[PDB]
Order: structure tokens, then C-alpha cells, then sequence
């Protein structure tokens, strides 16, 4: 389960919703710990 | 044909950041370790850092430097930090004869041509002695009191030193008569929800200026300008205070 | 806007010891640091001490080096300030304040073959942020 | 772990306890989501 929001870093009118800024929980080097990390994904690679 | 090619080097002020690199071309990366050797002018080569499956550092590094390997492009980095002026030398890249690292110069067989890395700040960046070093004993200067007609604009000047105001953010506090202090401005460009936009602040050099518009009777209070910084205790100072009187 | 309560003040002789208690309500005390500010009647403010959220990092002013001790108890939501070697100049008003950074959790405990379970916090980052926005009524301490 | 009960839908006498109706959590295609499912298991394939 990602939690994505639109990228608004001075975007242009062509690239409006084409980039999503997503954050998710991932396991650390230890299997007993999770941590929040984020990454940028294109709109074509994600669904609601 | 095993060949070593490097990068990095050049002038940086003392305390700066530099990163060196050295890639391996003619042999497998995951079969040999890498090391960094520096030869000061007129001295002999001494071990700096090197990583196979374990990172090792020279006795003089004191935890400043950091070595890593990126198998994707088969390059070994050296994140130099807090570069003191005694680190100037020609830094060589060496490929070990095995997966293991030795502190001696004859545990390696292929060497790089060299790369001069020089630092000649000579304390120019810092220097201390009142400026930056311990901050002496700096006390902010403010006018004794101000007065203006209702609805007019008033200005409050809070001048201090470079460490407390110049090198750190400034926060403003308002103390009404017989009431607890309240925060109005934090880092000179934001306000809380409970404070309107009638108050504005700005900074320039080592002096902070507060602009108040639409002054009213309810605004009669004592204003304090304060700075905070964990790096130095001298920067933690509170202003003398300005008295706001409405005619 | 949260409620701040200050107590433990009184009239004590010079060279004695006293403890001041500040209570926290309507907010997470463990999630904020604490500071003590001294202000004499008719004079300006003077920062005294500052403590991180976890009580590891301790700061004290030059005038109160080696005589003022500050400690916190997150379980009881009570702040403890121990005073030693009191002097007549210490007669002033003490203010109780909190921090603003709103520390979060860096790590949480995990169950690999579940990973959807809400588990307790493991590690955290915070402290310092010597900025005060809410000031309590304070307590009055007299030395004579 | 499985929560199991005997299946009995006018079952023939020869099959008094041959089948079990077992329910258990299970992992979905998303790691942080679980699902409750059930299956029928022969008695020879489950141990109390
Ligand atoms: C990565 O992992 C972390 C932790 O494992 C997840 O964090 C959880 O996120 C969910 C979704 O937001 C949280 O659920 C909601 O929390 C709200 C606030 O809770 C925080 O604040 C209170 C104090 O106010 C703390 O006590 C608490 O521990 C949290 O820090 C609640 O208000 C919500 O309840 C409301 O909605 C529900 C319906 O959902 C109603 O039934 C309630 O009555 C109420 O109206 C809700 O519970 C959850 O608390 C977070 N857990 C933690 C430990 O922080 C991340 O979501 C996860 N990331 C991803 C992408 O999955
Ligand atoms: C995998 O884990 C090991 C073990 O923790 C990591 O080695 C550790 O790396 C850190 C820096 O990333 C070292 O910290 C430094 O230590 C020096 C010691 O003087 C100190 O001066 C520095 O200020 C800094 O704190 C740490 O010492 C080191 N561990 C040991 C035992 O030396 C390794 O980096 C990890 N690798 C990856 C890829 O995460
Ligand atoms: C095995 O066990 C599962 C779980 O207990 C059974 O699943 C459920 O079975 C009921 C009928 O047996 C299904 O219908 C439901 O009946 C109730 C009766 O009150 C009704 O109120 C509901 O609205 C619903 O119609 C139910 O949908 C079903 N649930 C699921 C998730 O499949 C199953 O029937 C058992 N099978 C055997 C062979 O024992
Ligand atoms: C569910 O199946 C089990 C397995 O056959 C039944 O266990 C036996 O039931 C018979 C009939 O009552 C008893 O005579 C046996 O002693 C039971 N075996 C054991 C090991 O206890 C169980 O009775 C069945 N339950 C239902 C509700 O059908
Ligand atoms: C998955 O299995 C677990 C454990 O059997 C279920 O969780 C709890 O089970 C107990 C006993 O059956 C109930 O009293 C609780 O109410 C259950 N928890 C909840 C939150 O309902 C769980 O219901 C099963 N299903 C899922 C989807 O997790
Ligand atoms: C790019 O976005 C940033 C926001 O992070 C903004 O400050 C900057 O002005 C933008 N660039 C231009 C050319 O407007
Ligand atoms: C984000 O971009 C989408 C375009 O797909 C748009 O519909 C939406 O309004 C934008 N804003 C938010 C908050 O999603
Ligand atoms: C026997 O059980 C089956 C199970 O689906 C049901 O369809 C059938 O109607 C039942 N017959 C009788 C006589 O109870």
C-alpha cells in the first residue's frame, strides 16, 4: 500500500499527473524493523 | 591489461568535503580489494583507507573518511570530510593481490599514476578569538522604548553579533503586562495560527528588523528578540527588550 | 493552547534546596522537550536549562553551571528541577514551556510474515529545538 | 494455524469424519493486507 501525491516541483502543463510521489514501509536490514521510504513513480506504473 | 584511472583532487578550504574515485578495468572487481595510499612531499607512502569485504582506515584518519565500493561500475570512493591542512599529499590508488587488505605497500601489485590533493586554508576559514570561537560574550542591543500614534507603523531593531543573528535564525517574543510570553515570529518568515499578518519581520546581515502595522492599544507589550543554536552556547542570548507605548 | 500547570515554588533561605513540578496535559509530554526560563521582576528573560525529549542531552547556562539539575519523567508527565546552592539573586519568576518540532518515529517493530500489524515504536529522532510557543503562568520563588 | 470443523451435509455413514472444513488467515498479493479463507481438507492431511 503506497501513499502517493502529485509532484508539483514547478511542473509544466504537459506533465500534470504523469509523476506521483509515493511513500511506503520497507523492512530494514533487520527483519524486526520497518522504516518509511519514498520514491517517484510514473503515472503509467501505478493504480489506485 | 589491468589499468587504474582516478579522479578528484584540487583545492578545498579546511573543513571542506571532497570525494575521490578509482575504477578497475582489466580485471574482475569482486576478486580483488582496493586501497588508498598518500605520499606527503618528501615522506614515504602511508596507508589511508582500503576495503575488500571489510573497511580499514589509517591511524591518522580518526574516523573522518569513509570508503565504499559500487560493484555496478566497479569503482571505490573515499568521502573525505573535515579535511585538516595536514592531509595535503599525492593520493594513489592500488589494487591488492587478493581479496584481503594489508597495511603495507607490498601487498599490492598495480598502482595509479597519482592525484595531488592540496589544502592551504591555514585557518583562514575560522580563526576564532571572538569571531566564531566561543563567541566571546555577545549581548543584543535594542532601543529602550518606542512610541507612535494609534494605527501607525513602528520598527524595532535587534542588532547582535555574527554568531547569534548572522549565522542563526532569530525568534521574537511578546510579553504583555502581567501575562505569559507569546511567540509571534519564528525564523523571521513565519507566524503561528493565532497571530494575524499585521506583524512582519526581516533580517539583513547581523541585524533583525520587525515591522508592525496597524498598531492598537491591545498590542502594548514588551518585545524580546531571541536566538537559539546548539552548536554554540554564546548564540543563545535574549534581547534587552523594547517597550511599546500607544498614545 | 494546551493546559500548563506550574507549582512547587515558595520562600526558602539561601543555600537551601527546592524542587519545582510542572504538569503536562492535552499533549504528549514524551514527544516534546522542556526548558526553564528565569525572569526577575521588571527585567528581561534569561534561559536557564534545556532538556531533550529523551532526557539524554542536557544544557545549562553559565550562571547555573554545576548547581542546577534538570530531569524529566515521561511516565508521570511531571518535570523535576532540582536547585542547589541558592543565592539571593535567584529570586525571580520561572516559566514552563515545551518544544515544537513534533518528533516522529524513525522505526517500528515488524512481523515479517504479517507486516500489516500495528506494532510499537522502536526508534525515534528528536530533541533540541529550543523554541517555545506556549508559556505557562509560572511559579514564584523567593530567596531571602 | 487452521480453525477446522467437521463437514456434515446429510453425509453418508462411511464418511463420518473423513473431511474437515478449515479456515485460516492468508496473505494477499499485497504484503500488508491479510485475508480470511477456507478450504476442505481430508482427515489424513491435517493433524490436530
Ligand atoms: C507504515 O507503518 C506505519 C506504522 O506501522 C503506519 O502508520 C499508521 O497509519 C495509519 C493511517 O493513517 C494510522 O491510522 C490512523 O491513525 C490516526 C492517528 O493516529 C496517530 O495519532 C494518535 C494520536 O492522535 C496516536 O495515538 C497513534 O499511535 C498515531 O500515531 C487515527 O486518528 C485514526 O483513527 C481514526 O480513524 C479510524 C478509521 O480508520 C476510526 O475507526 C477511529 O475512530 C479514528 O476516527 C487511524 O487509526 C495509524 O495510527 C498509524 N500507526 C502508527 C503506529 O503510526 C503507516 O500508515 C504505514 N504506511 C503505509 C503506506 O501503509
Ligand atoms: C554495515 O554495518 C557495519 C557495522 O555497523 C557498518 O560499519 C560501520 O560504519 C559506520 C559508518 O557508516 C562507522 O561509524 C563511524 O565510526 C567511526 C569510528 O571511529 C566514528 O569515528 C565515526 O564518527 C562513525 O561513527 C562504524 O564505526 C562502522 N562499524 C565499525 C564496527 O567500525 C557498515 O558501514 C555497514 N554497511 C552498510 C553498507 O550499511
Ligand atoms: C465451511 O465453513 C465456511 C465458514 O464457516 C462456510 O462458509 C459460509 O457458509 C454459509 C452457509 O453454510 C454461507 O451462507 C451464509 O449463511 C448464513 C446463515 O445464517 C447467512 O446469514 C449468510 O447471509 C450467508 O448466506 C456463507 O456465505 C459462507 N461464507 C463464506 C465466506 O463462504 C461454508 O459453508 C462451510 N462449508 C462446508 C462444506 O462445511
Ligand atoms: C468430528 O470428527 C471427529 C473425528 O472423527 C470426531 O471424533 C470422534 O467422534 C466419535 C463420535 O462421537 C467418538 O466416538 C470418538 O471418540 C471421537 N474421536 C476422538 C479422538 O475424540 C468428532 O466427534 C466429530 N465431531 C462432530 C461434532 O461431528
Ligand atoms: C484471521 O485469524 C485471526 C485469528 O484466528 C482472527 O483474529 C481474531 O480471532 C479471534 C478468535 O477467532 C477473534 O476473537 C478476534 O475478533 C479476531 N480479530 C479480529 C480483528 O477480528 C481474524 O478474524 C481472522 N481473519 C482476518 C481477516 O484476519
Ligand atoms: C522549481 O521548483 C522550485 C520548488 O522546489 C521553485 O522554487 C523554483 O522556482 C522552480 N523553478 C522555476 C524556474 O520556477
Ligand atoms: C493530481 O493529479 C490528478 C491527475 O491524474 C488530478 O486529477 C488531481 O486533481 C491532482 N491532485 C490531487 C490532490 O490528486
Ligand atoms: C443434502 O445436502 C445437500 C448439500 O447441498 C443439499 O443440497 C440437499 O438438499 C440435502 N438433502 C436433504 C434431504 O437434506
Amino acid at each position: 500500500t503506497l501513499q502517493c501525491t502529485n509532484v508539483t516541483n514547478n511542473i509544466t502543463d504537459d506533465m500534470r499527473g504523469e509523476l506521483k510521489n509515493c511513500s511506503f514501509n520497507m523492512t530494514t536490514e533487520l527483519r524486526d524493523k520497518k522504516q518509511k521510504v519514498y520514491s517517484l513513480f510514473y503515472r503509467l506504473d501505478v493504480v489506485q | 591489461e589491468v589499468q587504474l584511472v582516478e579522479s578528484g583532487g584540487g583545492l578545498v578550504q579546511a573543513g571542506g568535503f571532497l570525494e575521490l574515485s578509482c575504477e578497475l578495468r582489466g580485471s574482475i572487481f569482486n576478486q580483488y580489494a582496493m586501497a588508498w595510499f598518500r605520499q606527503a612531499p618528501g615522506k614515504e607512502r602511508e596507508f589511508v583507507a582500503g576495503m575488500g569485504a571489510v573497511p580499514h582506515y589509517g591511524e591518522f584518519v580518526k574516523g573522518r573518511f569513509t570508503i565504499s565500493r559500487d560493484n555496478a561500475k566497479s569503482t571505490v570512493y573515499l568521502q573525505m570530510s573535515s579535511l585538516e591542512p595536514e592531509d595535503t599529499a599525492i593520493y594513489f590508488c592500488a589494487r591488492s593481490k587478493s581479496t584481503y587488505i594489508s597495511y603495507n605497500s607490498n601487498g599490492y601489485d598495480y598502482w595509479g599514476q597519482g592525484t595531488q590533493v592540496t589544502v592551504s586554508s591555514g585557518g583562514s576559514g575560522g580563526g576564532g578569538s571572538g569571531g566564531g570561537g566561543s563567541g566571546g560574550q555577545s549581548v543584543l542591543t535594542q532601543p529602550p522604548s518606542v512610541s507612535a500614534a494609534p494605527g501607525q507603523k513602528v520598527t524595532i531593531s535587534c542588532s547582535g553579533n555574527t554568531s547569534n543573528i548572522g549565522n542563526n535564525f532569530v525568534s521574537w517574543y511578546q510579553q504583555r503586562p502581567g501575562r505569559a510570553p507569546q511567540l509571534l515570529i519564528y525564523e523571521t518568515d513565519k507566524r503561528p495560527s493565532g497571530i494575524p499578518d499585521r506583524f512582519s519581520a526581516s533580517k539583513s546581515g547581523t541585524s533583525g528588523t520587525l515591522a508592525i502595522t496597524g498598531l492598537q492599544t491591545g498590542d502594548e507589550a514588551d518585545y524580546y528578540c531571541a536566538t537559539w543554536a546548539a552548536s554554540l552556547s554564546s548564540a543563545r542570548v535574549f534581547g534587552t527588550g523594547t517597550q511599546v507605548i500607544v498614545l | 493552547q494546551v493546559q500548563l500547570v506550574e507549582s512547587g515554588g515558595g520562600v526558602v533561605q539561601p543555600g537551601t534546596s527546592l524542587r519545582l513540578s510542572c504538569a503536562a496535559s492535552q499533549f504528549r509530554f514524551d514527544g516534546y522537550g522542556m526548558h526553564w526560563v528565569r525572569q526577575a521582576p521588571g527585567k528581561g528573560l534569561e534561559w536557564v536549562a534545556s532538556i531533550s525529549h529523551d532526557g539524554i542531552k542536557k544544557y545549562h547556562a553559565e550562571k547555573v553551571w554545576g548547581r542546577f539539575t534538570i530531569s524529566r519523567d515521561n511516565s508521570k508527565n511531571t518535570l523535576y528541577l532540582q536547585m542547589n546552592s541558592l543565592r539571593p539573586e535567584d529570586t525571580a519568576l520561572y516559566y514552563c514551556a515545551k518544544d515544537l518540532r513534533e518528533d516522529e518515529c524513525e522505526e517500528w517493530w515488524s512481523d515479517y510474515y504479517d507486516f500489516g500489524a500495528q506494532l510499537p515504536c522502536a526508534k525515534s529522532r528528536g530533541g533540541l529545538v529550543g523554541i517555545a510557543d506556549n508559556w505557562g503562568q509560572g511559579t514564584m520563588v523567593t530567596v531571602s
